[PDB]
This record gives structure tokens, C-alpha cells and sequence, in this order.
């Protein structure tokens, strides 16, 4: 359960970062 | 030499690739492949190597493009070339690449006007290129010569179909100027695989060999045979110029002088020439890469919404929370 | 006869190529008829349509005579000696340049 929690949080932050990069790339 | 229209797009690909690699996933950067269809001795190899910006293909009178060479450009950190059939060797000189291509063709087809459906896979790594597929197909003919089989026409056409009926491919249709456009096979093929012109780009070569007193002014204006993207005229090196080792800079200067002096083409001077074709293809690739962004956004947005409902609780996890324990117990 | 074409223009129907061949076949498939196959010099001989038709209707070359009509417009640095000497695509009666 701890491993699943940690993976979910890492993936959440990484997805947010990906959107923050793509939006800036599109301009 | 060189191609400077890649420089403004490479960092966009790198940033998108890094953005996706952050999650352990790739980017669906499905750039179109470029296929050069043309008749024999139409000039379809000199155009291609002028787009790459390197003098590495065999070219010249006769049947030279005997096998369907496939060139893969891969973005890397240094510049080198390799062949799948020469695995383990490294090529640091394009002249060696050209000579090796000739040797590999002769080794399989022989010294007559032979062909082979099996492609050569040449890969060039360089920090100044994009991940591109370039296909140099053998030119179509009408009758067999040498030791070719009677069906040489059909075998060549079949080699073309497998590469131009594929989606996401640019058909760069090359026809000579000192001929009648109504009798160009490349355009017949394009109309058989792209009935409405969305990808097909017309290129007209050999404008310097027109019969004195005649021009193609009514062709370049897209009046004789309307094509959705028009026709781009170019002037390549002549056979004497290949044998004379003419510089690329001189060829471009001669092309620019040709268009500026020719009485029937001055008004189109800024719509033709090698660098114009480079911009048109680069703009076509840029339009493609932008068109796919809505799909990437929708995938990421869907994944984010799916996980958020559980992230809301995971972010509130604490090593000591009697309420969390109680909630789990009740549920 | 009208020349052969691949791409229709000018409101010609899509099958213009087949109609042109149908006109051609009614004169070149007759016996007791000579066929003179006209090919340009500036366009590679392997692409010649006249030789394809002559080859289809005169496999033996008894009636076909070849002519190369545009030696004036050859790209500088090349020539057609290998065609006029009947070496590249041997034809029983040879080729005549004009
Ligand atoms: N002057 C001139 N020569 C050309 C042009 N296009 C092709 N050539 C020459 O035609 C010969 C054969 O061209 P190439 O590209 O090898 O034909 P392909 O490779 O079979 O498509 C070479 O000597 C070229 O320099 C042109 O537009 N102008
Ligand atoms: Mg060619």
C-alpha cells in the first residue's frame, strides 16, 4: 500500500509537470 | 552546405521528448516520411540530396538508383553514418558512403542494368537532424534493357506502391522541364494514391534545358494542371557540373542568377529555388507536429482526472492519523 | 496519329490514355503496315512509349524503324552514341538520328 501511494504521487506530479511543459511549448 | 531550417524545430522535439520521458513514456511524434517519386533521369536524386544538404548520393546519366535506398536521420550528439550490412564499421566521410553504396549495389545486381527490390538501410546520426525517413526510389521505365526481365515496368511500380500508399508520407513528385508535363509518370502515381492533392508537392527540374523560345510560365502558375500546392522549379547541377566537381555555392548562385535574369521568371523569383523547397517542407513538418497537440493534451488530461480522485486522499496520508484508521475500519 | 499521354488535361476524360491507344491499335496492328517509332533524344530512351508499342506489335523488329529526333537539345556532357549504334536496346533495323 505504501508503494502504491508513492507511485501515485510521483505520477501525479510528473503529469502536472508534463502539462506545464506542453502548454508552454505550444505558446 | 547544411540545412538551417531544422535548428528551430529540434529543441521543440527534445523538450517534448523530455516531458514524456519524465513519466516513462514516449512522445507520439509521428513525423511524415518523405518519398521521392520520379521517372528515370528526372533528377529525383539530386533534389533529395539538396534537401539533406550533403553530396553523398550516386547520380548521373544512366540507371544509377538501382535499389530503393532508405535513409534514416537520427538526432544524436556527434555526426557519423553506418550501414546495416556493414555492421560494426563507422563512416566519417560521405565520399566513402557514396562509394560504398555503389559497391553494395553492384555486389548484388551485377554490372548490367539490373535492379533489386531489397532496400539498403543507411542511418546517419547527427545533432543537427530530426528523426526522419527518406526514401530514394528507383525511377520508372517503359521497356526492358540489358538483362532486365520483361516485367521490369511492373516490378518498379510495385516497389513504389508499398511506400506511397502508406499514410503520413510526402510524395515529392519530380518531373523534368524539357518534356511535356502531360506525360510525367510521377504525377500519374500521385493521382493514384492522393486523389485530392493534400501531400503531393510538384517539383519541376531541368528548367535550364528548355528549347529556345519556349518556357513553362503557364505551368509554374498552376494553370495547365492544377495542383493544391503548386509547382516549385529548381535548377540542379548538369552532368558536366557533376564531373567538374562544381561547388554547391556556385550552383546556388547560378540558380539565383538564372531566375533573376530570365525574362519570364523574374516575377516568380522569390517563389522558386532550392531554399524555397526547404522552407516548404519544413513548414509542412511544423504544421504536422502542431496538429497533434490536441491528442497529447487529451491523453494527459484524462489520466490526470482519473488519478486525482485518489491523489486527493494519498496526499493527506500521515504516519499518525486515528481518523484515517477509523475511516478504513468503517468502510 | 495523336501522341500518347499519361495525365489528362483540359477536360479530357480520365481514360484519355486508353482512347489514344485504341486509336493507335487500329493502324499499327494491321499487317502490311510499317511502324516508325519516334523517340526524343533528351529523354532517356528507356522511357520511350513508341518503342513499347512497336515492341508489343512487332516482337521481331521486321517492320519497326527507330528515329531519334532531338539531338540538338542534349544535356551538355552526354551524347547518344550508345543508341545510334544499336547497342543499348538492339533493334533489328537500327536507329536513325535526325
Ligand atoms: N542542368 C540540369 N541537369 C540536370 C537537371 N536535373 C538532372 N540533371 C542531370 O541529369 C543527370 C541525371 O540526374 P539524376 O538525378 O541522376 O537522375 P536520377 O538520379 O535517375 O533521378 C545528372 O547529370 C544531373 O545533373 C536539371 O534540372 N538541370
Ligand atoms: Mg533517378
Amino acid at each position: 500500500q505504501a508503494q502504491r501511494r508513492d507511485e501515485m504521487l510521483r505520477m501525479y506530479h510528473a503529469l502536472k509537470e508534463a502539462l506545464s511543459i506542453i502548454g508552454n511549448i505550444n505558446t | 552546405m547544411g540545412n538551417r531550417g531544422m535548428e528551430d524545430l529540434i529543441p521543440l522535439v527534445n523538450r517534448l521528448q523530455d516531458a514524456f520521458s519524465a513519466i516513462g513514456q514516449n512522445a507520439d511524434l509521428d513525423l511524415p516520411q518523405i518519398a521521392v517519386v520520379g521517372g528515370q533521369s528526372a533528377g529525383a536524386s539530386s533534389v533529395l540530396e539538396n534537401f539533406v544538404g550533403r553530396d553523398f548520393l550516386p547520380r548521373g546519366s544512366g540507371i544509377v538508383t538501382r535499389r530503393p535506398l532508405v535513409l534514416q536521420l537520427v538526432n544524436a550528439t556527434t555526426e557519423y553514418a553506418e550501414f546495416l550490412h556493414c555492421k560494426g564499421k563507422k563512416f566519417t566521410d560521405f565520399e566513402e558512403v557514396r562509394l560504398e553504396i555503389e559497391a553494395e549495389t553492384d555486389r548484388v545486381t551485377g554490372t548490367n542494368k539490373g535492379i533489386s527490390p531489397v532496400p539498403i538501410n543507411l542511418r546517419v546520426y547527427s545533432p543537427h537532424v530530426l528523426n526522419l525517413t527518406l526514401v530514394d526510389l528507383p525511377g520508372m521505365t517503359k521497356v526492358p534493357v540489358g538483362d532486365q526481365p520483361p516485367d521490369i515496368e511492373f516490378q518498379i511500380r510495385d516497389m513504389l506502391m508499398q511506400f506511397v500508399t502508406k499514410e503520413n508520407c510526402l510524395i515529392l513528385a519530380v518531373s523534368p522541364a524539357n518534356s511535356d508535363l502531360a506525360n510525367s509518370d510521377a504525377l500519374k502515381v500521385a493521382k493514384e494514391v492522393d486523389p485530392q492533392g493534400q501531400r503531393t508537392i510538384g517539383v519541376i527540374t531541368k528548367l535550364d534545358l528548355m528549347d529556345e523560345g519556349t518556357d513553362a510560365r503557364d505551368v509554374l502558375e498552376n494553370k495547365l494542371l492544377p495542383l493544391r500546392r503548386g509547382y516549385i522549379g529548381v535548377v540542379n547541377r548538369s552532368q558536366k557540373d557533376i564531373d567538374g566537381k562544381k561547388d554547391i555555392t556556385a550552383a546556388l548562385a547560378a540558380e539565383r542568377k538564372f531566375f533573376l535574369s530570365h525574362p519570364s521568371y523574374r516575377h516568380l523569383a522569390d517563389r522558386m529555388g532550392t531554399p524555397y523547397l526547404q522552407k516548404v517542407l519544413n513548414q509542412q513538418l511544423t504544421n504536422h507536429i502542431r496538429d497533434t497537440l490536441p491528442g497529447l493534451r487529451n491523453k494527459l488530461q484524462s489520466q490526470l482526472l482519473s488519478i486525482e480522485k485518489e491523489v486527493e486522499e494519498y496526499k493527506n496520508f500521515r504516519p499518525d492519523d486515528p481518523a484515517r484508521k477509523t475511516k478504513a475500519l468503517l468502510q
